[PDB]
């Protein structure tokens, strides 16, 4: 599918090519990687008795058989999340943009908050229940887009974002999650990928808005991606919405909650063999048309 | 030790029904996609007996992998959803057979899971609308049989009705 | 200290600038690097009791518990290969690297493998008794040197050579090590620290080759460091010396082998408490004195 | 399952002698600085018995982190080397008054490691050379009934000389009142 002379106010042939390189590079910079690799190995051998891994050990596709699972998973997700539209839906996405409400002067840090905050609160009972917990949500969110105005977006910045987003959680947890994690069917990142990923999705959240690719567009992907990867034990969801809605905030764009009960299980892949899968530039579309409806 | 290895598609509840066993608690937020193996003493008839259980990736992607596990395995559940067709005509389609050709003359069990779900009006709904319907325990026993499993059991890890019993058919299945 | 008035023709100060900001920074990339610390955390509480955490997560001081001592292990290892020589060192230094075998006839590949072959093989009754072995670590010297040859390290080069040092291990095992290690009465750094400051040592002889910072003494840090850092579950004191030797060997000078029997305990630090310690200047000092009896009569 | 937690300075063998039980083998490459807790059967009298293994970690830096692990230990392993005086000292001066504070009823074994370097030319060489000298089973013994040990045991990781009774002893003191 080659996009050159297909009409784009959207710089979407900037992005698709930011994508075509990070795609090219993935095999290399994650299922080669080598603390990914060792990640699989360590993983593999816990199930396996030690008398058959001496066995293996002298047979020269035991590191393969030890990684192949893992590595399959990943490119599945990767395959998932990878920004490569039709023509139609390259052109359903101009369409779509232009339906968009925003508003031409932008709000300030702290209505900006409040926004954040309440588009947190409208998909989550506990948070609309329980005062306390909203207010320290807000206050990591105010800390957040503190940080993080004006500045090159980092790792860190999201783990401080992410650990504010957990605040009835004790002391002394693990930030980054541990082992590969599940919950509804869901098939995540490996905790390894998961922090290649992320950093990976930092950067392109850097170059995209100085390529001055639709935000819109890039708010979609990192919600997809950044839900798919879930590098953190907790507060995934929180801390990806919070995230694209600074992206669609900063834009003038109206935040995002979720999408419907229907489609959120399409966006990445399931262990469930019946659930619909639903690619990247079709959840970019979903995203626009649930993000259209905003105003009323 | 009794070493006991839990196998079946993915989602049909194999890490939460290892879970729910182990701390008498179904867990509601993230849990593992494979659960570490871990011993309990189970007593049967006042007689103290370890069980090792072991958990599994059921995708196909791991298909290479798992048989790795396999190694003195003493009894297998082979899991499938009541409500999950598809994981039931996998049982027959790839389990046992899996198990047979990877594992030979190791007893294993037919385990359906989720039965609560039986009862849940989405579940049904869903089900009724794509022209299906849930696996009866009697075709599940006629499945049983056909396939040579030892016998078939049922529980929710949800409610944890029957799970207990599981894990005691399971020693049983491995002592006989 | 202020090094500013003293002879320098090892661009030396320009090594303790590099030091200064890097040991300014370790608070930050390691010991505050939440990776790190995740291990830490996960490391602690796997004694613990299930219901001593949960009576232990209500107060305000429990991750501290959990992470002070694995950070102090790092720290005091920093202490240990951080360069920052006293005003008479910088001298005696400056004196010691005059004193060198260099020569200036360029050796070429095949020659620099067989230098840093035996040079391996001189501390090893191992690969002395076992042709195979030796051959096999020639191949990994000679592959390294070849791809390492008019380019900037990587850390992948460094993978590669590790498991090219590592031939009789058989298949499926893991590259770096996966938990705290020890032999000897060593302390090495922790899985994650070891990673972290692989890339930084890795940095540091690029940086220190572009700056024309004396070779003697970068490879007399680097040897410290790596082996304080041992990332790898196996043959990190093999990797180490290939990639010191490389440093030396591309200067003209004579290939390392090892510190004295007494000495060598002293550059990292143990848990034993009767070893004695030496300071990383004092490491270099006698590194500079081995390497300069390397041609001699005791050779 | 029977809690045996193994504590004692650095150095003195602690997770050698726990591998080495273990596992049957003396480990004689890289090692853990802490063997990760492992459980095992042990047969006394016919009757079987699961002891469950803790390993520690003996520095200073791990004070106040270290005695986390002691909840409900039925029984301690305070360990030093016989070639290395300075924690035997410790086995007084830190270890018997840590354990006390923390588990006053908690019954401990006395053990002394590492003897095969007792017949080390080498090692007592370099003792004598500092003016001190292997510990003997006279003053350990005294030691263990002054601290009120259960009683003294030493073992080799090495030679796997009285690494079997080690344990048999730790579960007998462990199964009284
Ligand atoms: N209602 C109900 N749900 C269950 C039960 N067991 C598992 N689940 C759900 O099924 C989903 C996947 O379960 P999981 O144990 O991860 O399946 P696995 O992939 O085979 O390990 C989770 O969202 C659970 O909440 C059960 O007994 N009843
Ligand atoms: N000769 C001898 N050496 C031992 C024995 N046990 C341990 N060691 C050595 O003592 C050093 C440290 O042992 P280690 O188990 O790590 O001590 P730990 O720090 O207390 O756990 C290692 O070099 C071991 O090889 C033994 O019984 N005999
Ligand atoms: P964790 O609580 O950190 O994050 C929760 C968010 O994960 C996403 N999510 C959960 N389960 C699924 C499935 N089955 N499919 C797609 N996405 C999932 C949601 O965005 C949660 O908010
Ligand atoms: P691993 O076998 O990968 O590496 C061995 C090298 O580590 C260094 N080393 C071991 N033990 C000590 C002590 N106690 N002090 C200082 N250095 C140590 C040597 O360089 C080995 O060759
Ligand atoms: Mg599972
Ligand atoms: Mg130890």
């Amino acid at each position: 599918v080659n996009y050159q002379d297909l009409e784009d106010n959207l710089n979407l042939k900037g992005l698709i090519s930011l994508e075509d390189d990070r795609n090219a590079n993935f095999e290399s910079n994650v299922l080669k990687n080598e603390k990914f690799l060792d990640e699989a190995r360590e993983i593999s051998k816990k199930s396996i008795p030690e008398a058959t891994v001496k066995q293996m050990s002298h047979l020269p596709e035991f590191d393969d058989i030890l990684t192949e699972g893992a590595k399959k998973v990943e490119s599945r997700i990767n395959k998932a999340i990878t920004f490569r539209p039709s023509v139609e839906e390259f052109s359903e996405i101009q369409d779509l943009v232009k339906t968009l409400p925003k508003t031409k002067v932008i709000e300030d840090l702290s209505t900006k908050t409040n926004e954040i905050t309440e588009a947190l609160a409208a998909t989550s009972k506990t948070i609309q229940r329980t005062p306390e917990l909203k207010e320290q949500l807000k206050t990591a969110i105010e800390d957040f887009l503190q940080n993080s105005q004006g500045k090159p977006l980092t790792v860190q910045m999201i783990e401080n974002l992410n650990h504010g987003l957990r605040p009835d959680e004790g002391e002394g947890r693990l930030l980054y999650k541990k082992e590969n994690l599940t919950k509804e069917n869901a098939v995540f990142s490996s905790p390894e990928a998961a922090k290649i990923q992320l950093a990976e999705t930092v950067d392109f959240i850097n170059r995209a808005k100085n390529e001055g690719i639709e935000p819109s567009v890039v708010g979609a992907l990192v919600y997809q991606r950044l839900i798919a990867y879930a590098p953190f034990a907790e507060g995934n969801g929180r801390m990806a919405r919070v995230i694209v809605n600074k992206i669609l905030l900063d834009a003038g764009y109206p935040a995002f909650t979720k999408f419907s009960d229907e489609f959120e299980p399409q966006i990445i892949p399931q262990t469930k063999a019946s659930t619909k899968s639903a690619t990247s530039s079709e959840v970019v579309v979903e995203f626009l048309k649930e993000l259209a409806k905003k105003g009323s | 030790t009794i070493k006991c290895v839990v196998v079946g598609d993915g989602a049909v509840g194999k890490t939460c029904l290892l879970i729910s066993y182990t701390t008498n608690k179904f867990p509601s937020e993230y849990v593992p996609t494979v659960f570490d193996n871990y011993a309990v003493t189970v007593m049967i008839g006042g007689e103290p007996y370890t069980l090792g259980l072991f958990d599994t990736a059921g995708q196909e992607d791991y298909d290479r992998l798992r048989p790795l596990s396999y190694p003195q395995t003493d009894v297998f559940l082979v899991c499938f959803s009541v409500v999950s067709p598809s994981s039931f005509e996998n049982v027959k389609e790839k389990w046992v057979p899996e198990i047979t050709h990877h594992c030979p003359k190791t007893p294993f069990l037919l385990v359906g899971t989720q039965i609560d779900l039986r009862d849940d009006p989405s579940t049904i709904e869903k089900l009724a609308k794509n022209k299906q319907k849930p696996i009866t325990p009697e075709t599940a026993e006629k499945l049983a049989r056909d396939l040579k499993a030892v016998k078939y059991v049922e529980c929710s890890a949800l409610t944890q009705k029957g799970l207990k019993n599981v894990f005691d058919e399971a020693i049983l299945a491995a002592l006989e």
